[PDB]
């Protein structure tokens, strides 16, 4: 009765299930990684804009969960304070691209720059609600 | 008294699972809840059933229920083995020590393999995948939920494959005979099992072992009449050929092609790891690799019968 | 010479190097797990109020990111599309909570629930601009 | 000439390391960029020059630094002991086994522990931190940049040790003999000079040694005398043995106390994983238990000092 054989077997088993179940959760949980690949758009002196592109698995929120942690682990506000602003595109419904590569608008675009340039940012944000981090 | 109960415990094998499970079911039927509000229930019964209604969630009351079943499935064989089927091998004249070890073991297979495929069979038939329906595979795919007896097959088969896996490398005794190709086949299928439930293959995985449960259960009542000499051997194993032949390997050629070709077709094949469906072109390797392990084995296995089959008609 | 004690040896001092250096690193990009602590306020049939609260190292980006992950992960759109609004609180410097528990108002606060109710989110969301999802 | 070769590489044990670290100089200063943007250059330089000044980040090519320089300093020692150390040992009148051995162990012990005690008093002496100033420690405490001197003090003592501690678990010869000790020692110098890099008590690196260092060397000093008998060798030990209790003890019970009270007081203590700082309360038990293990070590070594030390004095 070799018992530590089978004590090894089991514990690797177990270990493969919990692998695998945690391969399940965060798939799912930060999927946006998977189906949102975020595009940096250049712009003047410190700003850029922000938006997402995929396919359907990459709703509205994928790109909004994107977006966000661009901006906010792009641009590290202890050395200076940024600003941003995010702008929804309000006709395009939030499952809303092809398999193809003609995917079109998408469903949120950001604009995020620092405080040196902050009117930059309130001239490509129009008159959307500005937030200061 | 302790000592004694080691000593009935070394007279039989059975006393001490029966223990376990009877203590267990003793505990957890004491006046109470009998519902979802108890540990109890999560080690004697399936779990996370949504709502009120006949869907079936999955998690870790799953391994619970699996680990206490396989603690209850070796009471079974214990229980069955010796009380029953040594009775079977003295009160018929059989003579000698390979005969009655398989003899013993070929009628335990044809017990538990002739009680899981009828009832494998009953599952497939009130459902929408009636002999072998390979568009409800894959109509509703994500299926994270599983009807009660559907469950129940599925978390049933893993325990009592994993009990098998287990004593397979607890070697009590009888060292090695045919442990390759049952290694092979025992790892293949706990591995089958885990992954089909897990990853939502499940109405996939109700045709395939309904195949190999009553494909077994012929083969086994062919071998048992063999030891058994009664002349009317050769009629069974026949038919357990042509049984062979038709379901697994017709079947499972139908349910290979079935993934080749209706695994695109039919229901949702974009993936999305949000929605938690993973049938797509990644996972059309994995599951045909699988399903091609199986065929393989099996295909080793006819060469094997059919090498017997001629040498016996010529003999 | 048994090399192969040195190589076990050295190749768990590397494991060591690198498991401490990915330490550094998630606890860097995604700090506010351990800093900010989210709080759900309930309101009427299916929306919520969110804010964090922590040290001084719950700036607002932390509580940006904390209230977005709480809203992103604890509404699933493809049951029922939901509706949010953010709200910045436009006079508290960045950094600004105490090390004690007299901690007072928060950078942000934001309005998050299903679209049964979205006249509500338009109630509880003043004038802010309202994100769907 | 392979087979020449390697026979001249088992007459030396230098012949390898040299060429390896030759043929990557060679290669490296062969005309083209002699900067950052060159592989050689992150095996033969500290990298990671914040902008254009004396502030040096970290990264990967630390690493590859610090082997590199193992590399080498097999070279160092190798040629050093033998070219230079068993001349020292034969045209000098010695005649024993282990007095030959340890005789070339102290005097390399002497040479690399005399270079690397007043560049260590150099490197804190155009700091803040002049004559072991417990306040410089703590009062800038993130310090991501190190000096070019500083920088490069820290990952030549990790080389060096870390060729220490492989050639240990290397057993070429020499099996057994103060190895519990030294293994303990190599250990806790190679896990305090990797965490005092990485977690950025870097200015708290450099006073440690400095002690450890000069200490080392009057110690090797006064055992080197020792062999070669002189009748100077007791003046030399009275000589180590106030300047061990002076360093060893007073100086690092002075930073254990400083870690203790100004650890806290001085500079910043609220835990900020963003601004990437660690000096809060959970690290101050880390490197108190760190600076508690080494005065430990010197502990059970002045007890033997002193053992010898009384011994010797009524002998
Ligand atoms: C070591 C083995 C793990 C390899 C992947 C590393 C995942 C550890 C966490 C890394 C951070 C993370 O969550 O990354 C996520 C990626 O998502 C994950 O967490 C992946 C988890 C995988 C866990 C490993 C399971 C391996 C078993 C695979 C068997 C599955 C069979 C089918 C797959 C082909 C995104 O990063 P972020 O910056 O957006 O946040
Ligand atoms: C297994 C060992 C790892 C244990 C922690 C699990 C971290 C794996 C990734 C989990 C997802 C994750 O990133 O969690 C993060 C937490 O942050 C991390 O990634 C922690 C990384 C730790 C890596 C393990 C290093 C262990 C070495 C510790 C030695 C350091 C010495 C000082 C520490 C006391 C937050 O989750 P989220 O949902 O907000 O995204
Ligand atoms: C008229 C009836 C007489 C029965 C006759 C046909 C018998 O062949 C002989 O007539 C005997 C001589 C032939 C001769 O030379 O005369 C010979 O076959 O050996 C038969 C042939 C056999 C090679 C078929 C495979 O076995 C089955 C294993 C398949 C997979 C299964 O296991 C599934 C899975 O694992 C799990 C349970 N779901 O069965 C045996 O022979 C077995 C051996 C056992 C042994 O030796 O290993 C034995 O008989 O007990
Ligand atoms: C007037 C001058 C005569 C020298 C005299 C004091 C000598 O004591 C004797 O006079 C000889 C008899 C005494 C007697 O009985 O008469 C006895 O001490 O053994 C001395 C005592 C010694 C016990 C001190 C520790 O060693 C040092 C190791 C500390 C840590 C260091 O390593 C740092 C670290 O690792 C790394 C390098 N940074 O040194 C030895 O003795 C060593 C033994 C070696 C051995 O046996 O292991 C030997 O002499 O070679
Ligand atoms: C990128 C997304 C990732 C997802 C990856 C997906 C992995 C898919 C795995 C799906 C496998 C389905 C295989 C069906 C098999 C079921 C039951 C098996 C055999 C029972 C055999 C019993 C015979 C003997 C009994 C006596
Ligand atoms: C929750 C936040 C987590 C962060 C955890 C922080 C861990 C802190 C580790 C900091 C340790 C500082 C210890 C100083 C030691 C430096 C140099 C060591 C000895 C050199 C010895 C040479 C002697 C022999 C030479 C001949």
């Amino acid at each position: 009765p070799k018992i530590f054989n089978l004590f090894r077997v089991c514990f690797i088993s177990l270990l493969l299930i919990a692998a695998v179940e945690y391969f399940k959760y965060g798939t799912r949980i930060n999927y946006e990684w998977f189906h949102c690949t975020p595009i940096k758009e250049p712009q003047s002196g410190s700003v850029i804009k922000l938006w997402a592109r995929g396919g359907p698995s990459c709703d509205k929120r994928g790109e909004y969960k994107t977006i966000v942690k661009r901006i906010t682990r792009d641009y590290e506000p202890n050395d200076e304070h940024l600003s941003f602003c995010i702008i929804e595109n309000d006709n395009v419904p939030p499952v809303h691209y092809p398999i193809h590569e003609d995917k079109g608008e998408p469903g949120y675009v950001a604009y995020v720059g620092y405080d040196t340039d902050s009117e930059l940012v309130q001239e490509l944000c129009a008159d959307s609600t500005i937030y200061h981090m | 008294i302790w000592f004694s109960f080691r000593e009935i415990s070394y007279r039989h094998a059975w006393i001490a699972p029966l223990m376990i499970l009877i203590a267990v079911y003793s505990a957890y039927f004491t006046s109470g809840n009998t519902t979802k509000t108890n540990v109890l229930h999560r080690f004697v019964a399936v779990s996370y059933q949504i709502g009120d209604t006949n869907a079936y969630g999955k998690g870790i009351n799953d391994l619970c229920f699996v680990f206490y079943y396989m603690i209850f499935f070796t009471f079974l064989r214990e229980f069955l083995m010796d009380v029953v089927i040594r009775p079977f091998a003295i009160r018929l004249h059989v003579t000698s020590k390979h005969r009655i070890k398989r003899i013993m073991e070929q009628m335990y297979a044809i017990f538990y393999t002739g009680v899981s495929g009828p009832f494998g069979i009953y599952c497939m038939y009130h459902s929408d995948l009636w002999f072998f329906n390979t568009k409800a595979m894959y109509r509703t795919y994500p299926d994270f939920t599983n009807p009660f007896l559907f469950k129940v097959f599925y978390l049933g088969q893993a325990a009592f494959w994993a009990q098998q896996a287990c004593i397979l490398v607890l070697q009590l005794e009888k060292p090695r005979k045919d442990h390759n190709e049952l290694t092979f086949h025992h790892i293949v299928t706990l591995l089958l099992i885990w992954s089909s439930y897990v990853f939502h293959f499940t109405k996939m995985g109700l045709p395939i072992y309904i195949t190999m449960d009553v494909s077994d259960f012929l083969l086994s009542f062919s071998k048992t009449l063999n030891y058994l000499d009664s002349g009317l051997a050769f009629f069974s194993f026949a038919i357990f050929v042509v049984a062979w032949i038709y379901l697994r390997h017709y079947i499972n050629l139908k349910i290979l092609w079935s993934v080749l070709t209706q695994f695109r077709t039919e229901g949702n094949y974009v993936l999305n790891f949000a929605t938690q469906q993973y049938k797509c072109w990644i996972s059309l390797p994995i599951v045909f690799v699988l399903i091609g392990a199986l065929q393989l084995v099996n295909l080793y296995w006819l060469f094997l019968i059919f090498r017997v089959l001629y040498r016996i008609l010529w003999r």
